[PDB]
């Protein structure tokens, strides 16, 4: 992690809890503008060693005011429905099991599907060689760019 | 003697059966002989039923006998896909272990001489040993064999000498007359060692909390056909015998019950607590089994008639439900070879009907009305409560934890996300559903007519 | 006789139809709503034969298992309670049917959902009707497990599962007490039947009543056992409306209602019942003042109502205590369903703070929620009045502990409080839900549902208070402020809560006081009673029991012992060597000894 | 709603009956047997 | 795939009822007459 | 929902932000090298923009953001349109 993104996430965070308090769009707008006004009016530019101390201040000042429970959108890990639908998301390979009396009933979809599976089984060695190629001994980074096919 | 001959007769039939048809032979005829076993159930409301000089059929034995006859086909249905690549002679050798085993059971339930009952009681030990040791998976099974073995013998052997002693200090060793000629033995010190000598073997074979260590380590290892018997039956037979020999003893039981009532009343809550945090399912079930057997053993020792009624009922119900959970776990173990419960994850998502069986099975494990499990348990809580008003505070905690872990095994190995890469699962065979439907249906019909399962008292 | 048993048994048939292909059809559920409809139509009749002539009945068609002395048998007593209660359940549940057809209309497995509905209701019928105590236990526990199946409906997210497990856990803790009592009546009274037990127990029962009380605390979510109920809102709304509003949780006190005379035998029972029911009203209502979910607020409300009626039992007035339920169901089902309309309308956003101000956007739901809130509030001739006023008044004029009465007062204030909170944020403000507005009140079945419950919600108080025989024998004298108090406390509620709420509207950021953090952390209670004992146990069950107690000592003490001793002995006797002079000389000395 | 009436009448005969039946067949325990009921009656 | 389960139920229901009908009817005929 | 609806609603929110001058706005218009808005306002535009949908933005993905096309692409992925 790095300092800039850090202070930023503190900002989005604090701002959100700040809505959670202010409820009304009005008051929230006002205090929001006041808040960003605080971040700039303070040290929008400074040496680092002071700045980290300013964060250590800010974290406390936030933690005291953080509100017993923020608003959370349902998709988010809090959620009123963080995984309501995980009952349903069946992995594709499972259909590949239906046996012909079922498989006959969707000739089209299955056709297109073997097209895909073919595409993969054909493709795979290339991702092998490429992954083998672009990689050093093996650093922090995940994935690597396409260059001529598949990726 | 009529039910017992054909049970012998399947063996020639097995050996002479065509090499790829044997499963059908053994299955069909085992079912038939089950139905013949069922006619025994009639009993009588007064006198214990009698037969030859050498057999009799107390009401206490009959439901057990029916059960024991009933299990063979089940073990066959479970086994017959677990093994396939095995050579024909070896397979044909294999079912012989099972049937030979139940033959010893049909003999050892109807008794009648307690020395005959003993020698069969201990004779059961061999085939189950062979099965645990040759067809169990992974290394530990070897070691497991030993724990299963000596704990029985170290218990059984003194019982043996004790038996011989009595038929010398009194007339016959036979059960009926000893039920009638019974006379109290009392305090001293010789009589106390007589007491433990006539109890410890039975209290080993149904595990007691201080001694149960072999049992989980048997169930971890045994191929499922060994598991179903080792759980559903042998424990219960140890209980049957202990209910038998209590015709003697008294009044001394009043004075000697206490230590074992402490190991049991505490061991139930304890083992159930351990049960709440297993790494792998196949053990979880086993500790659930001990956690229920403790109830049987106090139910026997408080010796109140309610307690024996509840004893019988709970023995049978726990039989069926435990066997059911075992096969029902082996299915997962075959589909993914995980054994560890954590890997199964979202198994419900990928297939439904098994989730239904998980539901029914666990649901009757926790015992809710009017499962014969429950009603079996409530009586012994009643008599226990009569025996000591405090005792309820212990029983209640059991009924807490047996909820939790039971539901737990459900919600951890089912509800939740599928693991992604585990492609191995393949959509439920007919025999699977057939099998567990075969466990659970009798268990539910049986509630309609308890009066034939409560037993002699 | 044939009538009541039919008004039960027909409910069973659709489940039977569950294996029939019609179940696999989309067509199934409407046969269920129609089924409950006919069930209700049939259900009215016994109540009327019960009316003008007043007869009551018990039947026990078939003994199930004849023990010595005891012979338990299923037995449907059909007293005042059991007859009066059924039409209510059929009514509200029928409305829930019609609601659910729309709430879930997208959802797969919906048919299974209805199957679980009927399967629940039938167990509830098992509980309300049963005479023989054991049958009451099957109704009990079975209702518990249906609660488990429905709470976990969205089984994917873990939180649903924890909620379900939590509910079964606290119910079970109640079940311990239930079993204690259930044994004790058999050991002593030798019974398991209300005839037997009512007959033989003129003497004071010092203890069974308290364990039975704990069981009553189980379902009813008293203070020691409240949290599962708030967490039970996590299941999909029509479920929580179904039974956490009414049909389930009220049964927990219904049990205690059934056994009034024995309570009357003791003083300490009425005592402690009051002692706790009051404080649970208060302690719940406080958390109810300050939440943000619609449904959590409504949940704390329903539990608070339960505490109130619980002192209504504890004040030794069982009849009104039952009377309050019958009113309560309509109110709460109203609230959860209108709330369901809001939530479905907006793509499901429970949180009020970004709930819009939509007083005009959904006017009919508005009306509904208004009459509902007024009913729960206890307005003078509206349905909630005929319970609440008679209740708290009777508490006033009764001899009793006063501090609890005080608690009833603050509680009935807070009723008005949160009830105004939800109105305020739900409607009044300029709207603040995210832009696009998919809002669509329209879909006729929903309309019809809310309509019927409004109808009951306004007439039933008067009609039922009129028709019932005067078991109450009224207290109507001194003084005048006696009757006024129920109103003025409400008025204080609206004035304080509303002026406060408007003061929230005036800029000026502040930071929370400790009381806010307290009452909005649900009393801290879940966050301490869950993160603590469970830790000490799950640790203990490994730090000790699983490990050193039974994997490392219990095995050391007798396998590893002997197994070691034979190592030593066996290496000692078979000493490998074999030099002659050794053992040969040993032959010598063994002869000298011999 | 009355009782404490004719029910007191039955309650009495039940009191006598259950009394004596309690007496004849109490702490016999499991494996109740006539020899034991005798052994109690002499007591 | 839901085929295997529904097949299982078709079978099981078919047999339990296969023997189921003659028995139930036999019990009824025995009820009305003898 | 459709891709045009996404790009349209997104710009329709970017237009209302004061610091952007609406004529200069373009789907491909860059966010720092073009327009001086800086991150402290970037956080505002992103949270305010997700808020329109009720959709939630994970932080590490919030770090990229920049080009509005990259945004419409992002919601296109998460909603799977």
């Amino acid at each position: 992690l790095t300092h800039q993104q850090k202070v930023l996430r503190l900002y989005k965070r604090a701002l959100r809890h700040l809505e959670s308090w202010c409820v009304h769009r009005d008051k929230y707008r006002y205090f929001a503008c006041l808040m960003r006004a605080r971040f700039d009016e303070h040290k929008n530019e400074k040496d680092m060693v002071k700045a980290t101390q300013l964060l250590r201040q800010a974290e406390e000042e936030f933690w005291y005011g953080q509100h017993p429970q923020p608003y959370i959108f349902p998709e988010s890990p809090g959620g009123t429905s963080y995984e309501r639908y995980e009952c349903y998301k069946v992995p594709e390979w499972c259909l590949d099991d239906w046996h012909p009396s079922e498989k006959a009933m969707y000739p089209d979809y299955f056709a297109k599907r073997e097209q895909w599976k073919r595409l993969r089984r054909e493709s795979w060695e290339r991702e092998v060689k490429q992954l083998q190629e672009e990689t050093p001994p093996g650093g922090p980074r995940t994935e690597a760019l396409p260059p001529a096919r598949k990726e | 003697l009529k039910i017992i001959i054909p049970t012998t007769m399947l063996l020639p039939m097995t050996w002479m059966s065509k090499h790829n048809m044997i499963w059908i032979n053994a299955t069909v005829h085992s079912l038939l002989i089950s139905l013949i076993s069922l006619s025994l159930l009639n009993q009588l409301g007064e006198n214990s039923l009698n037969f030859s000089l050498t057999f009799f059929s107390d009401s206490l034995s009959a439901p057990l006998l029916v059960l024991t006859t009933w299990l063979l086909p089940l073990m066959l249905m479970a086994s017959q896909s677990h093994l396939s690549k095995e050579t024909t002679t070896r397979k044909k050798l294999y079912i012989t272990m099972l049937i030979l085993l139940q033959l010893f059971l049909i003999m050892t339930f109807t008794a009648t001489e307690l020395i005959l009952f003993y020698i069969l009681f201990e004779a059961t030990l061999v085939p189950t040993l062979i099965i645990i040791t040759r067809w169990g998976n992974q290394t530990e099974r070897l070691n497991a064999g030993l724990y299963f073995l000596f704990y029985t013998l170290a218990g059984s052997l003194p019982l043996l000498v004790a038996l011989v002693y009595i038929q010398n200090t009194t007339g016959s060793l036979n059960f009926l007359i000893i039920h009638y000629w019974s006379h109290p033995l009392s305090n001293s010190w010789s009589n106390i060692f007589m007491w433990l000598a006539c109890i410890m073997a039975f209290m080993v074979k149904m595990p007691l909390y201080g001694l149960h260590l072999w049992l989980p380590k048997a169930h971890v290892e045994a191929p499922i056909a060994g598991s179903m018997v080792l759980a559903a039956v042998l424990l219960k037979l140890g209980g049957y015998g202990m209910m038998r020999i209590t015709t003697i003893l008294n009044p001394l039981t009043n004075y000697m019950a206490y230590p074992f009532l402490m190991l049991s009343m505490w061991g139930m809550i304890m083992t159930s607590s351990i049960c709440l945090r297993q790494t792998d399912l196949k053990s979880l079930i086993a500790y659930s089994s001990v956690s229920h057997m403790a109830l049987v053993i106090v139910a026997i020792m408080i010796q109140t008639p309610w307690s024996f009624m509840g004893a019988t009922a709970l023995m049978i119900a726990h039989g069926l439900t435990s066997s059911m959970l075992f096969c029902l776990a082996n299915t997962n173990y075959e589909r993914v070879h995980s054994r560890t419960m954590i890997l199964a994850r979202g198994l419900q998502t990928l297939l439904p009907l098994m989730a239904t069986w998980w539901l029914m099975a666990s649901l009757t494990n926790l015992a809710l009305p009017p499962s014969i499990n429950l009603i079996g348990e409530l009586f012994i809580i009643t008599a226990s409560f009569s025996w000591s008003n405090i005792t309820i505070i212990l029983m209640g905690m059991n009924m807490m934890i047996t909820a939790l872990y039971s539901l737990y095994m459900l919600i951890t190995t089912q509800r939740g996300k599928y693991t992604h890469h585990i492609n191995n699962i393949k959509a439920s065979f007919t025999r699977e559903n057939a099998l567990m439907a075969l466990h659970i249906l009798p268990l539910l019909l049986l509630t309609l007519n308890p009066k034939m399962i409560l037993g002699p008292l | 006789a044939s009538l009541t048993l039919t008004t039960l048994i027909i409910l069973t048939i659709p489940i039977m139809m569950s294996n029939s292909n019609i179940y696999k059809t989309n067509l199934y559920p409407n046969y269920v709503k129609t089924t409950v409809s006919y069930a209700f139509t049939l259900s009215l009749v016994p109540l009327l034969m019960f009316m003008h002539t007043g007869q009551e009945m018990i039947i026990s068609n078939w003994h199930w298992m004849t023990l010595q002395t005891v012979e338990l048998s299923l037995s449907f007593k059909m007293d005042y309670f059991s007859v009066m209660f059924i039409p209510v359940a059929l009514f509200v549940t029928w409305s829930i049917m019609e609601f659910s057809m729309w709430y879930m209309h997208s959802d797969p497995f919906i048919n299974r959902f209805f199957k679980y509905l009927v399967l629940f209701l039938i167990t509830m019928m098992i509980l309300v009707t049963a005479n023989n105590l054991f049958q009451l236990f099957i109704g009990w526990e079975g209702v518990g497990i249906m609660s488990f199946l429905l709470i976990g409906w969205w089984h994917g997210r873990t939180d649903a599962n924890t909620a379900a497990l939590q509910a079964i856990l606290y119910n079970r803790i109640g079940d311990i007490g239930f079993v204690l009592s259930m044994a004790w009546f058999l050991t002593h009274s030798n019974a398991w039947d209300l005839q037997q037990i009512f007959m033989l127990n003129n003497e004071c029962p010092n203890m069974p009543l308290i364990g039975l009380l704990l069981a009553a605390a189980g379902k009813s979510a008293q203070f020691g056992l409240h949290p599962w109920l708030p967490s039970a809102m996590e299941g999909p709304t029509p479920v929580s409306a179904l039974l956490h509003s009414s049909t389930m949780v009220v049964a927990g006190v219904f049990l205690l209602i059934r056994f009034y005379p024995l309570m009357e035998t003791n003083k300490l029972v009425q005592t402690m019942t009051l002692c706790l029911g009051a404080i649970t009203t208060l302690f719940t209502a406080l958390c109810a003042i300050t939440q943000n979910d619609i449904k959590k607020i409504v949940a704390f409300s329903t539990s608070s109502q339960l505490g109130l009626m619980m002192v209504t039992i504890g004040i030794n007035q069982p009849h009104l205590a039952f009377l309050h339920i019958c009113m309560h169901a309509f109110f709460k089902a109203m609230l959860f369903m209108c709330s369901g309309s809001i939530i479905h309308s907006l793509n499901d956003e429970q949180d009020i703070r970004k709930m819009g101000g939509l007083y005009k956007a959904m006017p009919f739901t508005t009306t509904a929620l208004i009459i509902g809130s007024l009913a729960l509030t206890g307005m003078p001739y509206l349905t909630g009045f005929y319970s609440k006023d008679l209740i708290i008044e009777a508490v006033n004029m009764s001899y009793t502990n006063a501090w609890a009465l005080l608690m009833t007062l603050i509680a009935t204030s807070l009723t008005a409080a949160y009830s105004t909170r939800i109105i305020f944020f739900a409607f009044l403000g300029k709207p603040r839900f995210p832009p696009l507005v998919l809002i669509n009140e329209n879909n006729p079945l929903l309309i019809n549902s809310i309509k019927r419950l409004l109808i009951g919600s306004i007439f039933a108080g008067f009609i039922i208070s009129n028709n019932i025989p005067p078991m109450t024998v009224p207290n109507t004298t001194m003084p005048l402020y006696m009757k006024m108090t129920a109103l003025i406390v409400t008025i204080m509620g609206f004035m304080l809560a509303l002026e406060l709420n408007n003061t929230t509207y005036y800029l000026k950021f502040k930071y929370p006081s400790q009381t806010y953090k307290f009452s909005n952390m649900l009393g801290y209670y879940p966050s301490i009673m869950h993160r603590l004992p469970t830790y000490h146990n799950l640790s203990m069950s490994q730090k000790s029991a699983s490990s050193l107690l039974d994997l490392i000592w219990l095995e050391t003490i007798l396998p590893k012992t002997t197994s070691f001793i034979q190592m030593k002995m066996s290496i000692m006797v078979s000493n490998q060597k074999g030099l002659i002079k050794l053992y040969f000389l040993s032959f010598l000395i063994t002869i000298m000894i011999s | 709603e009355s009782y404490r009436q004719n029910c007191a009448k039955e309650l009495e005969q039940f009191t006598q009956v259950s009394k004596a039946f309690q007496d004849r067949y109490s702490d016999l325990g499991a494996h109740y047997s006539a020899r034991k009921c005798l052994a109690k009656q002499k007591q | 795939s839901g085929f295997y389960d529904r097949r299982f139920l078709k079978l099981m229901r078919f047999y339990i009822l296969l023997t189921g009908i003659p028995v139930a009817i036999g019990i009824t005929l025995v009820n009305v007459f003898i | 929902l459709t891709l045009e609806a996404i790009k349209d609603r997104v710009l329709y929110v970017l237009k209302l932000y004061d610091k952007i001058d609406p004529e200069k706005l373009s789907v491909n218009s860059h966010f720092m090298k073009d327009l001086g808005l800086d991150s402290l306002d970037q956080v505002e535009i992103i949270m305010a923009m997700e808020d329109e949908f009720g959709f939630e933005i994970p932080d590490i993905d919030a770090e990229k953001l920049m080009c509005p096309q990259e945004i419409v692409d992002y919601i296109a992925d998460k909603k799977d349109v």
